[PDB]
């Protein structure tokens, strides 16, 4: 007898206020009962379950399910009720590694730890809650009562307790062998190194020697698992990684569901396939819910899809991470609020790619979007490599400086360099800080009637120029914007504009270059055409001259 | 040696706050810090039966090179029971803000000498994350009073109060205030005398068994205040007068008898913005009347400890920032202005992060609590960067303003 260390048990509790499950056992067939008894007898022989007395008032329904039309039955204990009543755990699976963060591994060994699982004992005081009953033949005897001694498959705490028990055991091995990596995925232990295969196989036998101390064996044969690994949607190769094959279906008709599947596939592909676009395909799912509803494709969406097919024509691979080299992120503007990016260390050798979509909003500008893309990539990079990459941005240094020095908000972009690849991000207009001498002064105003929706917009100027336009189906805000629009339309390349609209100023001070409102967009197009625009604000109804509510009052 | 029992608030569970991404160098710093803390028994490893979490990160304090562990206990703090003690709340020392000099000490390490109630320890769970989720996050909980936790100074109070007695009774005019891991010590001495008294207080803690060597010095007596001012000109343009009226209209929300009628009358007709308008006598007098009004303080301004303090900040450009602290709109308790060049000439966010810390410090000295900030910045930008520039052991609350306020230049 070689003494083995016991695996320390995790103290498990029910959610407060809750008692254990009391779920009635289902009536079964004599055929299934015999099968279940045989199974539960083997398990009891293995120490997984123990027969219990009649004191235990807890129950969880057990089932018998025919394995693939064979002559063999499998058992299913349904722990859904107990899982509802079982405490939350620290789940450690939250967040999977991204392959682009991994280092290349010469050798990667797979060990099966399916058996180690049953050396993890269930907390003694919790076992009672796992009670189940095999009904007896013809209900003429008391059902056989069992409870668990090991983590039941299907039980809420099993994956977290198994994982954390394995980790605690592996910990000193990992710490004292810093030239290997160990990663657990379900019933498999992946052990990788950059070692000579002799030195690597040594470490493996050493790991087995270490696990033996807890009575744990790792079959020791040859798994049907050599690179590439199919894992979480990826292909892990020795020196490269990529996503599993992306196959876009041929269809003459797409439903809501088909498009969701399509975007989902494209979103997944975008992490390594550069330039993938999804706006025109996503902007079809806007307000629906009927998954069966056959949505027609816009000509704009069929063009996006065809472009994607071309991109998906060639298999693309990302390289693994080299901490010795630098980390570089490059962004391009795609149009329609879409941005695409590549992260690399060596030119033409991407670690990964990605995209960013413009947020939900009324007005926006390219600089703001670029800033958001930067922030997103920064955060993702810190997740994946623990550092911020150096940026290559399609924006001039002078443009950025002008932007952030004059912008009302605080903003920041980490270390970056201009990359001259069109389309370049720029500022489309710049308002004056002081009134312009020699420029005509336009006093603008608008007003509308809440009931009739009838409104007026217009201006009066220092040279006696005047306009009032009557408007239908409008609001005060629309008339205030319209008034400013007219002033821009009817002025020279340099103009001073005086308004009392806090609304219009809130928008324009936000410096948008694009908007949902076509009215704001026309205003933007006018500003772009001007050489100089000074916008001044004044309080309404204070008897400020020019400020002519009167031409609008009517 | 005996743990005072602590509970959460009724119907409240512990914090389950996401750990945010950390750079490699902060992760390394924390691994080293927590490794030694675990040796010292201040923290212990925890199992998967603890589902709680509080974010953690690393900082460098003002003018040192050594990393400091900072835990964001904001959630735990608002979920931990209203800590009435035997202080019942020491009514905030109003004399602190009048002292000629105040020195700030980091006394948080004293907390580690007092054990934490066993049944509450679970709620102090935190995670040191791995890069790219490649290894399991290292999970810990506290065995002692943790720094940054509201209950720590509350509980340690009776211990602190008797450590201080020899020094306090010796120096009856020196005001000493505790907020979180910080000790605020203010006197009206000479800097060299003041500095010695602080040293006659630090060794005096090292003697009582307890980076306390660091010293952050403030001068409340000479702190920034801001009356409203109007321009003094010999020639007024239409634009100048329009801007003045806008400012007075705004000030009339704060000050009752502000008048703009005579000043508006100068703007009748539709004049060029750059045209000079001579002031009438009725206009100059009205301007003079308003100017006198803006000398008197605001009517009905009181502090209410039951209410939150609100801090707004505006970016004025050229490294300049204005701020106002209030509880009620147009009832400012404090206004100020910053221009400090603290290694952020080219970094807006760094400047803002520092402005935020300075305003919080002022607010602690004056009222004994931190204000809720309204920050002129996008959330995603602020969330990405502020931890890189953070040097305090407390963290205030903040919200984000996305619409440019008109009132910006009225504070410049
Ligand atoms: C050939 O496949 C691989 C797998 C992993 C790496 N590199 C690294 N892996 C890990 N952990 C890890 C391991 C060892 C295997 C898998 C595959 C599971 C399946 N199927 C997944 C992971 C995350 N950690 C590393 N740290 C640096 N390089 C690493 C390199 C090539």
């Amino acid at each position: 007898m070689v003494p083995i260390s016991p695996i320390e048990t995790v103290p498990v509790k029910l959610k407060p206020g809750m008692d254990g499950p009391k779920v009635k056992q289902w009536p079964l067939t004599e055929e299934k009962i015999k099968a279940l008894v045989e199974i539960c007898t083997e398990m009891e022989k293995e120490g997984k379950i123990s027969k219990i007395g009649p004191e235990n008032p807890y129950n969880t329904p057990v089932f018998a399910i025919k394995k693939k039309d064979s002559t063999k039955w499998r058992k299913l204990v349904d722990f859904r009720e107990l899982n509802k009543r079982t405490q939350d755990f620290w789940e450690v699976q939250l967040g999977i590694p991204h392959p682009a963060g991994l280092k290349k591994k010469k050798s990667v060994t797979v060990l099966d730890v399916g058996d180690a699982y049953f050396s993890v004992p269930l907390d003694e005081d919790f076992r009672k809650y796992t009670a189940f009953t095999i009904p007896s033949i013809n209900n003429e005897t008391p059902g056989i009562r069992y409870q668990y001694n090991v983590l039941p498959q299907g039980w809420k705490g099993s994956p977290a307790i198994f994982q954390s028990s394995m980790t605690k055991i592996l910990e000193p091995f990992a710490a004292q062998n810093p030239d290997i990596v160990i990663y657990q995925y379900m019933d498999d232990l992946y052990v990788g190194s950059d070692l000579e295969i002799g030195q690597h196989r040594t470490k493996i036998e050493e790991l087995r020697q270490h696990l033996l101390r807890w009575g744990l064996t790792t079959p020791d044969k040859k798994h049907q698992k050599e690179p590439p690994f199919l894992w979480m949607g990826y292909e892990l190769h020795p020196d490269k990684w990529t996503v599993q094959p992306i196959v876009l279906p041929e269809k003459d008709s797409w439903t809501v569901n088909d498009i969701q599947k399509l975007v989902g596939k494209l979103n997944w592909a975008s992490q390594i396939y550069p330039g993938i676009k999804v706006r025109q395909l996503s902007k079809l799912l806007r307000g629906t819910k009927a998954l069966t509803e056959v949505i027609p494709l816009t000509e704009e969406a069929e063009l996006e899809l065809a472009e994607n097919r071309e991109i998906l024509k060639e298999p693309v691979h990302g390289v693994y991470y080299d901490p010795s080299k630098d980390l570089i992120a490059e962004i391009q503007k795609q149009g329609q609020g879409q941005w695409t990016y590549q992260i690399y260390q060596e030119p033409f050798k991407n670690l990964k790619t990605g995209k960013y979509a413009r947020m939900r909003g009324a007005h926006t500008n390219d600089v703001k979007q670029l800033t958001e893309a930067v922030q997103k990539i920064t955060t993702e990079s810190i997740v994946i490599w623990g550092k911020t990459p150096k940026f290559k941005l399609p924006i001039q240094k002078e443009t950025w400086e002008t932007w952030w020095t004059e912008y009302w908000q605080a903003t920041w972009i980490p270390e970056w360099e201009f990359v001259n690849t069109p389309p370049l991000v720029k500022l489309w207009y710049q308002l004056e800080k002081e009134p312009i001498v020699g420029a005509e002064t336009f006093y603008v105003d608008g007003a509308a009637n809440r009931e009739t929706k009838l409104g007026k917009a217009g201006y009066v100027t220092n040279k006696g120029r005047q306009k009032v336009v009557p408007l239908t189906n409008t609001t005060n805000q629309k008339t205030e914007l319209q008034a400013i629009y007219l002033a821009l339309q009817d002025s020279g390349l340099e103009v001073n504009i005086v308004t009392d609209s806090q609304y219009a100023l809130g928008i324009i001070q936000a410096q948008p270059d694009k908007s949902e409102s076509e009215l704001v967009n026309q205003i933007i197009e006018q500003l772009i055409k001007k050489e100089k625009v000074y916008l001044a604000w004044v309080p309404a109804h204070k008897g400020i001259g020019g400020n002519e509510q009167v031409d609008k009052l009517v | 040696i005996e743990t005072v029992p602590v509970k959460l608030k009724p119907g409240m569970d512990g914090p389950k706050v996401k750990q945010w991404p950390l750079t490699e160098e902060k992760i390394k710093a924390l691994v080293e810090i927590c490794t030694e803390m675990e040796k010292e028994g201040k923290i212990s490893k925890i199992g998967p039966e603890n589902p709680y979490n509080t974010p953690v990160f690393a900082i460098k304090k003002k003018d040192s090179t050594k990393w400091r562990k900072l835990v964001d206990f904001r959630e735990l703090n608002k979920r931990t029971q209203d800590f009435w003690e035997v202080q019942l709340g020491i009514p905030h020392p109003a004399g602190l803000k009048k002292k000629k000099s105040v020195t700030v000490l980091d006394v948080g390490d004293a907390y580690f000498s007092v054990p934490l109630d066993e049944d509450f320890r679970k709620y102090t769970a935190f995670t040191i994350p791995s890069i790219n989720n490649e290894t399991p996050g290292i999970r810990y909980q506290y065995n002692v009073l943790p720094q940054g936790w509201k209950g720590s100074p509350a509980i340690f109070q009776s211990s602190m109060t008797k450590i201080l007695e020899p020094f306090k009774k010796q120096n009856p005019d020196i005001v000493i205030y505790q907020y979180m891991d910080d000790l605020y010590v203010g006197s009206d001495l000479e800097i060299g005398q003041h500095r010695t008294k602080i040293e006659e207080l630090r060794q005096h803690l090292l003697r009582w068994g307890l980076f306390l060597w660091m010293g952050y010095e403030l001068h409340p007596d000479k702190w920034t205040v801001q009356p409203i001012v109007l321009p003094e000109k010999d020639s007024w343009t239409v634009n100048d007068i329009q801007k003045l009226v806008g400012k007075l209209n705004w000030a009339s929300q704060i000050y009752p008898g502000i008048k703009v009628r005579q000043l508006s009358k100068l703007l009748r007709g539709t004049k060029a913005l750059t045209e000079v308008i001579p002031l009438t006598e009725e206009a100059e007098l009205e301007l003079a009347e308003n100017r006198e009004i803006l000398k008197e303080p605001v009517h009905g301004v009181y502090y209410d400890p039951s209410k939150d303090l609100i801090a707004e900040i505006q970016k004025q450009g050229q490294g300049q920032w204005t701020y106002q602290i209030y509880q009620e709109p147009f009832k400012n308790l404090k206004t100020g202005k910053y221009a400090r060049m603290r290694g952020a000439h080219t970094n807006d966010v760094k400047q803002l992060t520092e402005a935020v810390q300075k305003i919080t410090t002022e607010s602690i000295v004056i009222w004994g609590k931190t204000p809720k900030f309204k920050l002129p910045i996008q959330k995603e930008t602020w969330e990405t960067w502020w931890t890189e520039y953070w040097q305090a052991t407390w963290i205030p609350e903040w919200e984000f303003v996305n619409t440019p306020p008109l009132v910006k230049l009225w504070y410049q």
